[PDB]
């Protein structure tokens, strides 16, 4: 005997990657001063690669009084390259820390998604 | 750690809040969430309110931050509105240096009354090339943002024209003739390839 | 010593509470010719005290009494992952065949066992030289993907894809592939299932006697795919022994073969010896998916539910073969076969039974046509049937995101041939009316003589009703379903349960729809009732905050609860009542350190005083001070007479 | 056995499902039940019964429904009904799982699941339809 037709409704969205870090609490141990080329990576998992990739990453932080592009001698951020990362400005990702001459900072990892 | 349940929000008028999903799914950390609410160009305002504005969490877990309007209706009604929703995930703690992230994510005020569809929307886009330049021009009250802008057999940058303007894009003098152009739906999937038709 | 994934430690499991439930179905049908109304009322009746769970199934009848049909009690251990039902119940009858009895049954239960550790998955072994990491690859999919220390690994927690095909394991770097097929009675290497069952046999039929039986039946897997399962069905007048084993040869598919051997004293006190052969052939493979079912019986084998029947049916089964074969048309159309044969002994008579159809779905439209042929000798004819069903949803003409409550509305289209005799067109539009969907409206005509069929369905937060009118004969079709869960702190309505419940309590907080629900919403009290939970698995409990009153905020508006079977998980949620204002507070003229602590004095609640010293507070009366800890200080507030109408209220405050 | 005319035309939402709760091929999201009721069975005539679910089978597995092709519409995400006992059932095939009837009235419950046939979800409606067979005994 036939019974009857029967419908199914649902949406899916997408949402916010996950994001962390290698090293736990959101912390690097920079060390004591005395140049020093501390890296740490940042994952991005959880999500699709097309989410994952159309996304924008900025730095903030506390400029330091004489130089506005060294994080508050000061902490400085650079990229697989080498490239010097400024601060305040426009999946696995190498960051190496590095102690500039001119000690706790914080800094805010930023990203836009589109 | 910390993720949002949505990539983009979308509030329709006169509704009283809007509630966002913000969940973490690691049992050995302590997070502070953060929220506000940017406007387009990124200055902070109290047109909206997020509850709460910052808390503590620990474990594995998930909350739901409501989005409060205080506009009482003064954005126009013949078209979307644009604002950046900002949410800090502070770690908290117990040399140094440490790291918080920051996901921005954009919420569209949606009037209650639209002409055009917002799906039919996406295929309504226009298309100006000058001598080395791409124009978009909307003609849909709708917000439409172009993903995989190829032109000839070469990507563009993206681009976020606004409702009933033009935005400009660079354009290569040795970029080919066909353009094509994709678009983001409100569920924050990439709509399937449509040709570029000129004006 | 890695875990499978989505793994469950056997600690976080709740036992439920001490709580009562009831389940009414009242179902009245006036048949008008007539006037005649019959009454189908049942009660299902429960208690949870510990962990073991009482039931009992009622049924009181009335056409214009009452007949206990169930009980049972079930208990989970945990050590064994299995559980014992103490009383009524039945047979799984995955080996022997299912048979109702009352008595004791200790059965494993898979549903204990983590996700990824179920059904048919082949064990990756191999050892891996240097630090490496193994990816599975299947029709182009990345299946697992983790880094391997150097050494031997042993991986166990592969999905259970079905058919699929085979893996391949992409090591970095030996590329080998995996064969990959499935039956029913296949399982992972290691995995163990038993059903050992004592006690009385009970039937329907009340010809049939009622002996004591005992039946054992064990499944156990081996390493390269073998399987191996026997059973036992000893009982006074009969001795049932079923062997078997199941492979997967791979390339050529998965068989499963058994044998059983039977000897039993029929009522006439005759002894009669018997066996069964069952062969099980599946294969996968644009995609033709094509399973194959034997069954061949010699005279004198039966079941033991032939040898309970009164002391002092004829024909006997000879063999039974089921084809099924399935080929895709495209990425749409979708054209199924399946053949079923039946041979007796003594009798040329078959048993036969054809099922052919094509399922296409367009954009919008679906769109099916079945044949039916089933031939029988006792009937001396081939009964053929065609039906046409055709579904188009409302969405296509109809504006997208239309304000229209008809956008949820969709039409179906059934035509009927005999090729013999009358045929049949109906037409039908179903949807949902409520705000909340809570609504269905099913109003169908046809012609065959007119038949109008309306059905008014409604779940609502106390209980579902529903009411249907049939005209051809005007039949009135009415009913009442619903549960009451009777806690610790008082006695809830709500809609019929299923299984596993979880009891909502927010105190204070009333009317408040939960998330993913067809409309079950909060009583007065503020306690609720959930219709299902999932069973030994991370699920996850929300209220809405639209729902949510304008007084009431929630802290935590989202839980997860992880319930034993049958057990009442009760979850909590603090609904702080009052006035929401966000309060910039300043320490000597200037804002207060980030990150210092708010809490409230007058009433229980605790804030975060975040940047320029603006504190979240809820709950609030309209008068009174708070303690701010960063080093304390006290600053009271006043409110204006309407700062409860106001949703939200803004102040400036002063410390001390 | 009539079934009840409520039941031959209804509809289930699943709601809103987050993508990354789909990792893998093989994960299931949140559960959502369903029941069927029989009215008037009688047991002379046959004391057991399996349901039969036909339908558009997936492009990539055999084993799950189908939601169909088109802008705005969910891709590598199909429908999966297991039984009571969590048990996969095989669409578009006859059925191996049988229940007993008792006199009167007869609940099935049933479960519909979100399905992952491909390594990456994306976001989108994913309606889908289907509907059930009665084998008696």
């Amino acid at each position: 005997l036939p019974g009857g037709n029967m419908q199914f409704q649902g949406v899916i969205i997408a949402e916010t990657c996950r994001i962390e870090a290698g090293d736990k609490q959101m912390t690097v141990n920079m060390g004591q001063i005395s140049s020093a080329p501390v890296p740490f990576v940042i994952h991005l998992r959880e999500c699709s690669t097309v989410v994952s990739e159309r996304v924008g990453v900025a730095f903030h932080g506390v400029a330091d009084g004489k130089n506005p592009d060294v994080l508050s001698i000061g902490v400085a951020l650079f990229d697989d390259e080498g490239n010097l990362v400024p601060i305040n400005r426009p999946t696995s990702l190498h960051f190496i820390a590095k102690y500039r001459a001119t000690a706790n900072a914080q800094a805010w990892f930023s990203l836009t998604y589109q | 750690g910390v993720a949002l349940g949505a990539t983009r929000v979308i509030y329709p008028a006169g509704q009283k809040q809007e509630q966002l999903a913000v969940t973490n799914n690691d049992e050995n950390s302590t997070y502070l969430i953060q929220s506000w609410v940017e406007n387009a160009d990124g200055v902070k305002d109290g047109r909206f309110i997020v509850t709460p504005p910052l808390f503590a969490m620990k474990g594995k877990k998930e909350n739901t931050l409501r989005i409060l309007d205080a506009t009482n209706n003064q954005l126009p009604q013949d078209r979307e509105s644009l604002f950046w929703m900002n949410v800090k995930a502070i770690p908290s703690m117990d040399n140094t240096l440490q790291l918080a992230i920051i996901s921005r994510i954009k919420l569209y005020y949606r009037p209650a009354k639209l002409a055009l569809p917002p799906d039919q929307a996406a295929e309504k886009l226009r298309f100006r090339r000058s001598a080395n330049s791409l124009t978009l021009i909307n003609p849909t009250p709708y917000y439409l943002t172009v993903t995989e802008l190829n032109a000839g057999t070469r990507v563009l940058e993206n681009a976020l024209v606004p409702p009933m303007g033009e935005s400009t894009v660079k354009l290569p003098s040795d970029a080919g003739s066909n353009i094509t152009y994709r678009t983001i739906n409100d569920y924050g999937a990439l709509t399937p390839k449509m040709t570029g038709v000129m004006e | 010593s890695n875990r499978a994934r989505g793994y469950i430690p056997p600690e976080l499991w709740d036992p439920g509470i001490n709580a009562g439930l009831l389940n009414y179905n009242f179902s009245g049908n006036s048949v008008q010719n007539g006037n005649s109304h019959y009454a189908y009322l049942n009660l299902q009746s429960g208690l949870n005290i510990g962990a073991w769970r009482l039931r009992d199934n009622t049924t009181w009848s009335y056409n214009s009494k009452w007949q206990h049909i169930n009980t049972w009690l079930e208990r989970d251990i945990i050590p064994l992952r299995s559980r014992l039902t103490l009383g009524d119940g039945y047979t799984q009858g995955d080996i022997f065949d299912g048979i109702n009895f009352r008595g004791a049954q200790l059965a494993s239960d898979d549903n204990m066992l983590p996700d990824s550790q179920r059904g048919f998955a082949p064990v990756i072994h191999g050892i891996a030289r240097g630090t490496a990491q193994v990816t599975i690859k299947q029709n182009g999919y990345d299946i697992y993907n983790s880094t391997v220390p150097p050494g031997p690994f042993t991986i166990n927690d592969i999905y259970a894809a079905g058919n699929s095909g085979d893996l391949q394991v992409t090591i970095k770097t030996q590329i080998f592939t995996v064969p990959y097929s499935s039956v029913p009675l296949l399982q992972r290497e290691g995995h163990t299932r038993y059903s050992i069952t004592a006690g009385e046999y009970r039937s329907g039929n009340a010809q049939q006697e009622k002996p004591r039986f005992f039946q054992s039946t064990l499944l156990h897997g081996l390493p390269a795919g073998w399987t191996i399962y026997g059973g036992t069905q000893l009982a006074d007048r009969y001795r049932a022994f079923n062997f078997g084993i199941g492979k997967n040869m791979g390339a050529l598919g998965a068989l499963s073969v058994d044998m059983t051997q039977a000897n039993s004293t029929l009522p006439d006190d005759s002894q009669h010896d018997g066996q069964s052969v069952r062969f099980l052939y599946n294969k996968s493979l644009g995609t033709n998916i094509q399973l194959v079912g034997y069954r061949y019986s010699t005279s004198g084998y039966f079941n033991f539910a032939d040898t309970t029947y009164s002391r002092m049916l004829a024909y006997n089964k000879r063999g039974k073969l089921q084809l099924t074969v399935t080929q895709q048309l495209g990425r749409t159309s979708t054209l199924y076969l399946s053949g079923s044969h039946q041979t007796y002994w003594g009798t040329s008579n078959v048993d036969e039974q054809f099922q052919a159809g094509l399922n296409t779905a367009f954009e919008d439209i679906n769109w099916t046509l079945s044949y039916s042929l089933t031939k029988n000798a006792w009937q001396k004819g081939r009964d053929q049937m065609l039906a046409l069903n055709v579904n188009i949803p409302f969405s296509h003409w109809l504006r997208s995101d239309s304000k229209s409550q008809w956008r949820h509305a969709s039409a179906s289209y059934s035509m009927s041939h005999d090729l013999n005799g009358r045929m049949t067109n109906l037409a039908g539009v179903y949807g949902t009316l409520l705000e909340d969907n809570n609504l269905s409206y099913s109003v169908q005509t046809g012609y065959a003589g007119s038949t109008g069929y309306a059905t008014l369905n409604y779940r609502g937060g106390y209980g579902n009703a529903n009411i249907g009118y049939s005209h051809s004969i005007k039949q009135l079709y009415y009913g009442v379903s619903g549960g009451v869960l009777a806690h610790a702190n008082g006695v809830t309505l709500g809609q019929p349960l299923n299984d596993t419940v979880v009891l909502v309590k927010a105190p204070g907080a009333k009317d408040a729809k939960v998330e993913n629900q067809t409309g079950v919403r909060t009583d007065w009290r503020g306690y609720a009732v959930l219709p299902y939970a999932t069973e030994y698995r991370e699920n996850r409990v929300a209220l809405d905050t639209n729902t949510l009153a304008d007084n009431v905020d929630l802290d935590n508006a989202v839980a997860n609860v992880v319930p034993t079977r049958g057990a009442i998980v009760r979850a909590e949620f603090k609904a702080r009542v009052g006035i929401k204002l966000l309060m910039t507070l300043t320490h000597n003229n200037k804002p207060l350190p980030f990150g210092a602590m708010v809490t409230s004095e007058s009433s229980q609640s605790s804030g975060i005083v975040a940047d320029n010293g603006q504190v979240y507070l809820s709950g609030m009366p309209l008068a009174g001070k708070v303690q701010v800890k960063w080093a304390h200080c006290v600053a009271n507030y006043q409110l204006p007479p309407e700062s409860q109408q106001q949703l939200l209220t803004q102040l400036s405050a002063e410390c001390r």
